[PDB]
């Protein structure tokens, strides 16, 4: 709009003055100016809305992506859906956009263990299902990778595969047994 | 001359005139260019962006360190 | 595998006064009435020029933290040294990230080149931190703090993610290290050979190299005045009939600035898409293991590292 008010070469920026006080054969000569000056502040204004209208149509397309695959479910990409683990999200709606509320699962006051690979029992590596081998310096655990909740090793817990000469690392310790204590 | 000084500093970018060079380092302010930022802490200072805190896992091959609580942030 | 993706272009910021006119008083006062043209070239310009320092920070900076490596490098068998920077080379970058800089300020009529924000010494330390946190910690510390595990048994997690049992690392852990260890060997010959390797960051900088020359070969061009020199259209022209001359040019340069900026808009939002798809494949690949076919690689993915090209 600030621009209709630009000589564009011609004498004035108003029709109006310019046809009041020019003979038409020489009145043409200075519209064309304004013709051809306002035709390009028009093409330049479209021209980048254009541009504009498909950095929001690649917003409008993350956004929808955003809400199939947060809001109605739990995503398991890395850092698409908040700094964390996803839990669950929430849109709440903006004049031109949408809001998500992350829920996301953030592990915190870490304390450092001792493990092995596997452990040696019988002359047979055993290898965890679920979980890791961890020590409290005397004592050995299986305790699921993401939150510290030690259990004593069994079978339930362990799988075995192989001998103790193959693996790098493998530990002396016992596996035992749930049903032979209750045997008979 | 909109106002040449004593301030007068050399940047990449340019040359910084108005702000005094510190060799600390703190996060980015306002990006002047070439790794250099400036802020304000009273005068005008002008230093090197600091990426980031320093830090050192202690990795050993015997050695793991599993969480003992959590956290739910939105 | 290696995949290369370019992140960002060069900040140019071209002056209308200085280009169409150049130092002419009689040009510029010409020019005034022809609007804000050029008030919307420098915005549109600058722009530009402040996404290429969001584009770097988006794909770099992911890390809170500068982690290290420790100073002993015993990883199970498994030799990162090809990935690790160089602590003899003074730049700090590693021996493929040197291949990489080596395969791949100019005074004008009005053209000014900013520098990056970020340096690429500091570019190369913020690789050298999600790959040295990603050797020690795992995906980790991409979620919460940095948790320690020793390689060969975070490595043995990324087995038991793409369906094969623990047995198969434990058991075969020195030749998979070896195959490891070989794959990185070759990684550097063919970069170092098969002039066409990068490929794609070089399309980039030729594409805005031919931007410029036409921008600066198209000022000796007449558009329709007797003329491509300012000066000798003032020279031997009565004023008010070099006043319709000099309005050639005018129209002219003001053109062929405009179609440069329109092509510089729709060029740099392929980079913003590049430099997109480059900050999802570091999030979901570098700080984690993607179940995604074909994101990341031909195969299971395992894991994967970054390396710091020039853009
Ligand atoms: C790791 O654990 C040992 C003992 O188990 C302890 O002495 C050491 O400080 C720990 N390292 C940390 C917390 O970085
Ligand atoms: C380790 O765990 C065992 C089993 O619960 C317990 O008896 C012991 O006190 C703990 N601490 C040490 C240092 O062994
Ligand atoms: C860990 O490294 C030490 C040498 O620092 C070595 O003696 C030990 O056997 C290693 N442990 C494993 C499980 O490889
Ligand atoms: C900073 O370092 C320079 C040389 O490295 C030294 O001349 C100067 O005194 C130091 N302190 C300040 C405040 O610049
Ligand atoms: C890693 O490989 C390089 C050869 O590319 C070799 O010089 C180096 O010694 C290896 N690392 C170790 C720890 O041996």
């Amino acid at each position: 709009v600030k621009q209709l008010s630009s000589n564009f070469g011609a004498i004035s920026s108003v029709l109006n003055d310019i046809l009041s006080r020019l003979d038409p054969p020489e009145a043409e000569v200075q519209i064309d100016r304004l013709i051809t000056g306002r035709l390009q502040s028009l093409q330049t204004y479209v021209t980048q809305q254009l541009i504009r209208a498909a950095e929001i149509r690649a917003s409008a397309n993350l956004a929808a992506t955003k809400m199939s695959e947060c809001v109605l479910g739990q995503s398991k990409r890395v850092d698409f859906c908040g700094k964390g683990y996803h839990l669950m999200s929430f849109p709440q709606s903006a004049p031109h956009g949408v809001v998500f509320l992350h829920v996301t699962y953030v592990p915190a006051q870490e304390k450092n263990f001792t493990t092995a690979p596997a452990i040696c029992h019988d002359g047979k590596a055993h290898f965890p299902r679920e979980g890791v081998f961890v020590s409290n310096g005397t004592h050995w655990f299986v305790t699921q990778r993401n939150f510290y909740e030690p259990q004593i090793i069994t079978t339930d817990n362990t799988f075995v595969s192989g001998n103790c000469d193959v693996v790098i690392g493998i530990v002396n310790n016992t596996v035992y047994d749930p049903l032979q204590p209750e045997l008979d | 001359a909109d106002q040449t000084g004593s301030n007068v500093f050399q940047t990449r970018a340019g040359c910084l005139i108005g702000a005094e060079h510190v060799n600390n380092s703190y996060e980015c302010d306002i990006p002047i260019g070439a790794g250099i930022c400036a802020s304000y802490q009273t005068s005008i200072i002008a230093y090197t962006m600091s990426l980031g805190a320093e830090n050192s896992v202690a990795y050993s091959n015997n050695s793991i360190a599993i969480p003992t609580n959590f956290t739910i942030s939105v | 595998t290696t995949e290369i993706l370019p992140v960002s272009m060069t900040k140019t910021s071209v002056d209308c006064t200085m280009y169409i006119c150049g130092d002419s008083t009689e040009c510029s006062n010409l020019l005034l009435q022809y609007g804000s043209f050029c008030t919307q070239l420098n915005r549109a310009l600058t722009g530009i020029a402040v996404e290429q320092d969001k584009n770097t920070q988006e794909v770099f900076a992911q890390v809170k933290q500068i982690y290290k490596t420790p100073p002993i490098k015993d990883f199970g068998g498994f030799n990162f040294s090809q990935i690790l920077p160089d602590p003899s080379k003074p730049s700090k970058r590693s021996p493929i990230e040197d291949l990489l800089f080596n395969k791949v300020a100019q005074k004008f009529n009005g053209l000014t080149v900013l520098p990056p924000l970020l340096t690429d010494e500091m570019i190369a330390q913020y690789t050298s931190a999600l790959l040295a946190g990603t050797i020690t910690s795992g995906w980790t510390f991409g979620a919460g703090p940095a948790l320690q595990i020793p390689f060969p048994m975070q490595m043995a997690y990324r087995f038991n993610g793409i369906g094969v049992t623990q047995n198969v690392l434990y058991e075969n852990q020195k030749l998979i290290a070896n195959q490891f260890n070989s794959a990185i060997g070759k990684i550097q010959d063919s970069l170092s050979s098969t002039p066409s390797a990068l490929g794609k960051l070089q399309d980039v900088v030729n594409q805005n190299a031919q931007a410029l020359n036409t921008l600066v070969k198209q000022l000796s061009s007449n558009f329709g005045a007797i003329s491509s020199v300012l000066n000798d259209i003032l020279s031997r022209l009565d004023p008010p009939e070099a006043e319709v001359q000099i309005d050639r040019l005018i129209t002219g340069r003001l053109q062929s600035l405009q179609t440069y900026v329109t092509q510089q808009l729709i060029r740099a939002a392929e980079i913003r898409a590049s430099a997109n798809l480059a900050a999802t494949k570091m999030s979901e690949c570098v700080l984690g293991q993607s179940k995604r076919v074909d994101f990341c690689g031909k195969g299971y993915h395992l894991m994967s590292f970054p390396q710091s090209a020039p853009h």
